[PDB]
């Protein structure tokens, strides 16, 4: 496990995996998007392509389900979200191996996050920015991936040192819903019976900026689990059970990091949870028989 | 703070001690062995592929996993426990699957040894085996009976567990003890130690190395006889007949009573050294504890020389533990005290730590044997404390296997979920409906096995997706 | 007033007449155990040492309360008839029912004894040992003589009621003495209040809990300062007033309202202290079941345990996991002989509770094993001709032991209970029981004629006529 | 439990209980025998009678089974054993409340011990002295308690610091046999099928003078238990099982006394064992489930 050079000039914001974990998408403030592939025989990550995608810092990125094709979405501070699709009729590392499908620019504020909705809800995505407005976009007609409709708008923080996050609920066997974090707030939106979005619940306790929230795959259970990494040094794991209105519990709460917990991610099966922070360490957590989380291992970056 | 700690990199780490706390970010990947760490900061543009600590990608493992899965599906209905020969036969086929597991594990252990890679794994595995070796001896041989039912199988298994936990007394130490005469304490402590462990073959060997034929045969003739026909008694320690034992112990005690009150033409010290030797063989608890270095040597001896009845197992454990406490150095000693004392559930967590796999199947076979059982009581999917404890661990291990990236074990994965002793069929359907899209298919055969499961479980949409997928992907090649 | 080192109880022969001086020559101390437990004898074969020292066995019980207690437990024993052992399919369901009842019968006999020992003022030492026994049984009952291998869902009221009993009867705390140390001599803002409030909650002492709140900050600081939190704190008090003790369903609904309440408050107007803010969120989290917090305000492993069951998840499927979390938080206190035997119960290994109880009271221990064998929690595994060994069940052992012990007690009233236990012994050959009685009987302390009849009647019932030859051969020589 | 004065001038050797433990027989070197009674209402030991019984130290004493009447036997250094019977036609403390039934004087050496045999074997007794000769005497005709026959003679030792002890096997359901200690030796005698006594076994291990041996009542078991207190500071508990030829084991061995263990006695039921020694302490021992003995309590005569 030797590190490789991203090749970015400025700072790298996000790194995201494709469906099979054989590819990775990267975005930096150098206004470039890079895509790497894990060569099967060499087992070394190599550059598939890189290109100038935005006119400002490209903060968030994400892949769409293989089911719809090779599609990547990027959010930038230039108040825009762009959609790209791998055109295999172009050499790799040709700068033109990915084509812009379109540019959604309804946002009037820099964009902080962009996540694709679970494939089982169609080609749908959501983004959040400065304007504290959540926005859902749908490729209503997968026949033509260029036309995306603005499916929804919601004032997450109707009244604006800030951060924003998004994370849909993966489970195909559960009512469409996604989690949103704006500053210190963390609210959940659920698709109402009327087709619109509604604030179904809130994750309380955050004493400062929520740096990262990840909704865990619920393969095997009935309740939902969504973790958050706050600037106040705590990892929090919320248990959302719907009995209908959502019931919210605070399963675990960890401060092991002593400092901002910048990134929280989940396993493929939602069996393992990861946290990273100032302390320059990454901790992994599994759940016990009573559902409290224990830390199973700690990877350091220090020295 | 709680568990492990490992370098993200050995000679290439990005964060320098006592510097500026930075934004370290980490994303778990669809592949256990392929994750990624990075930093959102200036002049920090390297990506750090990280793999989950203690992950097993070895071939030996996927062989071990497959091998244990056989033993699993082969137990058919015997995988569960129903509440008169159905009982007798059930136990029989289960105590057999247990021996099957021990084997699969011993083979794995052996193969891991041949590869001078991280022997940290070899250690963890051996500990597991010892714990199982104890478990088997105590619950998968006599089936709620007493050592009298099957003496040979029991004593043979007991002596195995004992002389396989720790290498001692290692031959290295035996020859540290062989350099006026061997009327030393070190000799007898070693001699009695071999006796307590059932290592009579070796025991006799130590005697036939010094003082038997010379000092005795010459000095005192009375004790020469005692020491020799006692050696004879060792050469014939009853391992098969519970009756031959009683007769045996009688001759042993008859011998010690004779010597005990007779001509002492030998040292005042050497005199006692032999009476202590004769008392240990007889079963004097007082003395058994005396020459015992660990609680398990005391335990083994009580059963071997005092009274072979698991009705005193609890009383034996206590005497043994007062004499020598539990060594917390090795993760196995405690789980064995826990077995021998009843509470078996508390052995699982420990084994889940040494090896998630072995732990899962150990629970499975324990549920089969009826040693542990679920007590628990909208839409209800289970991968929780709801179904048995064993269910949990197996499904956990199943899920874990899906991120392992080994396509060979994906059937073992889906299999465990399928054959899960409990849990609704529709519950198992949903679970597979989500896990399957992630199968690492390569060949066509693979795609068929893949689709065949969509059929077997009625997953049409899950399959059309599988197709649509291979569709775009294939046309993208034009 | 007693102290062990060598596991043995060390004690003085006489308080102001001890014959041996540590400077003195080494002397020949001799001691003869007497036919009467309370009447032994020590003496010395030495010059100018001609006093005889009547000594009585350490911790012997001659009290009336005891012989009443023994008789009372013997009833419950012979009354279990065939249910004393363990073999319609309801035979199983009815067996358990009549046994779980004998268990309540025992607990009672013991509570009565305990109460009577409290009123007379002899050695506080016996009262203590007995109470510890009761606590251990109180645990045993809750964990095995209520749900019969089922889950708290089967019988919630009986379980929770029993659990709360065991907990609030182990240690006097939080004793009202301490409750008023938290009130005398700015404005109940230090943890002392909340640690005490959450402690009462964890112990199920809601009645008292609400009382503590309605003593300070509820109606004033809240109602005036912040109106948002006033509501939270008050309709939370309301939720406590109605904690579901009977319906497993009402609980789920209950916990939902509790969690709904904490979610609301959790994200709302904080017109109160930064500290007072948290103090209430922690209070609301404990009620909700947040394990993290339950462990936090727990002073002993058992308050953690009680709380997990009361607020988190009421399922003995997590009992083992609960115990572990609780023990990491606060280890076992070796001060009191009861805490460990309870950890042993809650964790399965029940046999290891007996020795301890045999130490507190040989009697209670014998019948505790008896009822455990009846319930099928412990069973013999063993495989001339007499049995008073590890051969028959462990329970058999202890009962026969206590039987034998009774014979030296000199109480003729308990001699029937003695012969009885040996007679009704679940195991052991009839001829084995014959021999034993053949030897114990000559020692019956007969006084009246009725006694001599009962005595002879047993020679009949067992075919020990040769033992009656001696009863007569004696009777002839007694007059003379 | 306040000590009372025996009333002896010289030193008290033995103190023995009657059948019900309500009476005690005492003998001293002051050549007197005393008998005390435990007044029921006062619970104070009071003197029943005292009288000059021998012309030398009266070392051992013992009561006969109530079954034969009020009979006490005394062994003395004046090489004689005397038998007494309570004559209730005489005032208590009249010196004439106990009558000499007879005087057995076959011994040619001072007598150290005298024990009555279990009542189930008839009115029988045994004594041992300097002449190393064991002697059994029988009241063959209980009709007349004056005629005692010499039932047996056995040379326990070859050639006449010296101590001796006796202790029959209580059990009525077991072959007549008794234990004898001479100096350091400890041998068991069993009634042969030929009506005579025979040396059936030996208790090995004693490294010096055996001060006391007591055979335990075996109510409830298949094996015999006989404890010994040696001058070498050890209490030893031997398990004798006959499979009849006797099989001998050494169950427990205790040194807690650190110094001579002068007196070892058993419970009525043989459930509790007692040891006393130089250390001026008395320890009580019960047996565990595995039959090893644990000390349950320690009474100290130490100031």
């Amino acid at each position: 496990m030797q590190p490789f050079d991203s090749g970015h000039d400025d700072l790298v914001h996000d790194v995201v995996y494709d469906f099979y974990g054989r590819h990775v998408a990267t975005c930096s403030s150098d206004q470039h998007i890079k895509v790497f592939k894990l060569d099967k025989d060499t087992s070394n990550w190599e550059l598939s392509d890189s290109w100038r995608a935005h006119d400002s810092s490209i903060v968030a990125i994400d892949w769409a389900s293989p089911e719809y094709g090779r599609i990547i979405a990027s959010a930038s501070y230039d108040k825009t979200v762009k959609l790209w699709e791998e055109d295999p009729d172009q050499e790799e590392c040709s700068g033109r191996r990915w084509n812009k499908l379109c540019t959604l620019n309804d946002s009037k504020g820099s964009l902080y996050s962009v996540k694709f909705a679970p494939a089982h809800l169609g080609l749908k995505l959501a983004c959040l920015g400065n304007d504290g407005i959540l926005r859902l976009y749908d490729a209503l007609e997968p026949s033509d991936l260029r036309s995306w409709t603005l499916t929804s708008e919601m004032k997450v923080l109707s009244i604006p040192q800030s951060d924003f996050c998004l994370s849909w609920c993966p489970s195909r066997f559960s009512p469409e819903k996604l989690a949103v974090s704006a500053l210190e707030q963390a609210i959940i939106y659920q698709r109402g019976k009327d087709g619109k979005l509604h604030v179904a619940a809130k994750l309380p306790g955050h004493k400062s900026l929520i740096r990262s929230i990840s909704w865990a795959p619920s393969i095997g259970r009935w309740y939902q689990l969504i973790a958050t990494g706050c600037k106040d040094g705590r990892i929090r794991i919320f248990k959302i059970t719907e009995k209908s209105n959502l019931q919210v519990e605070l399963l675990s709460e960890h401060d092991d990091h002593n400092g901002e917990v910048w990134s929280v991610s989940w396993n493929l099966t939602g069996t393992i949870l990861s946290s990273a922070g100032d302390d320059g360490k990454v901790r992994l957590w599994k759940a016990t028989y009573s559902n409290e989380f224990k830390c199973m291992s700690v990877i350091t970056a220090q020295q | 703070s709680g568990a492990i700690l490992v370098p993200m990199t050995v000679n290439d780490q990005p964060i320098e001690k006592n510097g500026d706390k930075m934004p370290l970010k980490f994303k778990l990947g669809p592949l256990s062995y392929q994750n990624m760490a990075f930093i959102t900061a200036k002049d920090k543009y390297k990506l750090y592929p990280v793999r989950i600590p203690r992950l097993d990608t070895s071939k030996e493992f996927s062989a071990y996993v497959s091998g244990l899965f056989e033993i699993y599906r082969d137990l058919g209905d015997d995988r569960v426990f129903n509440v008169s020969n159905f009982a007798k036969e059930h136990n029989a086929t289960v105590n057999l699957a247990m021996e099957a597991i021990l084997n699969e594990l011993e083979v794995f252990i052996g193969r891991v040894k041949d590869q001078d890679g991280r022997v940290n794994r070899f250690y963890e595995l051996e500990e597991s085996l010892t714990v199982l070796n104890c478990l088997r001896t105590m619950y998968f041989i006599l089936d709620g009976q007493d050592v009298e039912e099957n003496r040979s199988e029991f004593i043979e298994s007991l002596l195995n567990w004992i002389n396989r936990s720790d290498g001692e007394p290692d031959e290295e130490y035996i020859e540290q003890v062989f350099s006026k005469v061997f009327e030393t304490q070190y000799f007898w402590k070693l001699l009695n130690q071999l006796v307590l462990r059932g290592l009579l073959s070796q025991a006799i060997g130590c005697i036939e190395r010094s003082d038997l034929l010379p000092y005795l045969s010459d000095t005192c003739a009375v004790s020469f006889d005692a020491v020799s026909d006692s050696i004879e008694l060792l050469k014939q320690y009853p391992k098969d007949s519970s009756s031959t034992f009683r007769e045996w112990k009688n001759l042993v005690l008859k011998l010690s009573q004779a010597f005990g009150s007779s001509a002492t033409d030998i040292s005042g010290e050497l005199r006692d050294y032999i009476e202590d030797f004769l008392l240990v063989i007889g079963g004097n608890q007082r003395k058994i504890l005396q020459y015992s270095r660990t609680w398990y040597e005391s335990f083994c001896g009580f059963l071997l020389y005092y009274i072979p009845s698991l009705e005193l197992s609890a009383e034996y454990l206590q005497m043994s533990l007062e004499a020598n406490v539990v060594d917390i150095t090795n993760d196995w000693e405690q789980p064995c005290v826990d077995i021998i004392s009843g509470k078996i559930h508390s052995i699982l967590p420990v084994m889940e730590s040494l090896d998630s796999c072995t732990a899962a199947f150990t629970a499975m076979i324990c549920e089969a044997k009826g040693l542990i059982e679920n007590i628990f009581e909208m839409l209800e999917d289970l991968f929780s404390y709801r179904n048995g404890m064993a269910s949990y661990m197996l499904n956990s291990f199943a899920f874990e296997l899906c991120s392992l990236g080994d396509k060979e074990l994906w059937p073992v994965a889906i299999g465990l979920i399928a054959l899960s002793a409990t849990g609704t069929r529709s519950a198992k359907k949903m679970v597979i409906a989500e896990l399957l899209p992630h199968y690492p298919f390569v060949t066509n055969d693979d795609i068929e096995w893949m689709l065949s499961i969509c059929v077997e479980w009625r997953l049409p949409e899950i399959a059309k997706e599988i197709y649509t997928t291979l569709g775009n992907q294939m046309l993208s090649a034009h």
